């Protein structure tokens, strides 16, 4: 996350971490249940065996909420094109359940129609991660979060060099230093309504991180709802 | 604006038009209240809310 500011305690128990064999993260996720973390389907090829860590929001210290938890299965969408990163979404089933606490609880899933008239239509969503703070940089050691303005359709397809499919939205600034960014890949975007936190996207991509005339493409979860429903019943 | 297109027909969370009125539902983890607007929840560290 480039810009922001940091997820303080309790404000992003959503959050989930995809780590490698070396315990470093490369992509985010967002708990949707005890079982079932949300993550990026591209996120499924930059590791040949990871875990998903959660409640954790500094990766230099033990402060006591965190908990890794093993994969069981992997729920990718079988229309995931490494083309265009159209159709870009997975489910991962935890071998063991997660234990809500202090850092670690749910986003909300909503429903579609409501969702789309009434959070996608909101000023802002909240995109959260421990990903890098400069394009150049390296991955934060402190989770981050960061208020998203949610981007006219038309104009981000003008401002994009590739396709926007039905199945993407744009978020973020024109030209204020404030993105995801490497390492926020699979993670949560939220919204925000009365006080509840709702999940309405995923970290897709990005044309570099934060640049000018350029805004950060997100998985249209809304799109999605009865795919999500499914794969959690198996 | 009308029903749900007025102040989200004052339900808490989703908000159906059935009828022609206004009928207010919860996420999962959540019950209707007796009034059938708000939400509450039926347990602990329900969905979407910031712990503590
Ligand atoms: C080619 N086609 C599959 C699509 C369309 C153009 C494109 C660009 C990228 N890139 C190019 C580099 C960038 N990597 S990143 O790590 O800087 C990054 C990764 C994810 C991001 C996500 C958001 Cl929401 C915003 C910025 C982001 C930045 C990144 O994600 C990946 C896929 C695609
Ligand atoms: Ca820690
Ligand atoms: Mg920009």
């Amino acid at each position: 996350i480039v810009g922001g500011q940091e997820c303080k305690d309790g404000e992003c128990p959503w959050q989930a971490l995809l780590i490698n064999e070396e315990n470093e993260g490369f992509c985010g996720g967002t708990i949707l249940s005890e079982f079932y973390i949300l993550t990026a389907a591209h996120c499924l090829y930059q590791a040949k065996r990871f875990k998903v860590r959660v409640g954790d929001r500094n990766t230099e210290q033990e402060e006591g909420g965190e908990a890794v938890h093993e994969v069981e299965v992997v729920i990718k969408h079988n229309r995931f094109t490494k083309e265009t990163y159209d159709f870009d979404i997975a489910v991962l089933r935890l071998k063991t359940p997660i234990t809500f606490r202090m850092n670690v609880a749910p986003a909300c899933l909503p429903e579609r129609d409501w969702a789309e008239s009434t959070l996608m239509t909101q000023k802002t969503g909240i995109v959260s991660g421990f990903g890098r703070t400069h394009e150049k940089g390296r991955q934060s050691t402190r989770l981050k979060m960061l208020e998203v303005p949610y981007v006219d359709r038309n104009s981000c397809k003008l401002s994009s060099s590739f396709i926007i499919t039905q199945n993407m939205f744009c978020a973020g600034y024109d030209t204020k230093q404030e993105d995801a960014c490497q390492g926020d890949s699979g993670g949560p975007h939220v919204t925000r309504f009365k006080d509840t936190y709702f999940v309405t996207g995923i970290v897709s991509w990005g044309e570099g991180c934060a640049r000018k005339g350029k805004y950060g493409i997100y998985t249209k979860v809304t799109a999605f709802l009865k795919w999500i429903d499914r794969s959690m019943k198996t | 604006r009308k029903l749900c297109s007025l102040d989200n027909g004052d339900c808490d969370q989703f908000c159906h038009e059935e009828q022609n009125s206004v009928v207010c539902s919860c996420a999962r983890g959540y019950t209707l209240a007796d009034n059938g607007k708000a939400c509450i929840p039926t347990g602990p560290y329900p969905c979407g809310k910031q712990t503590l």
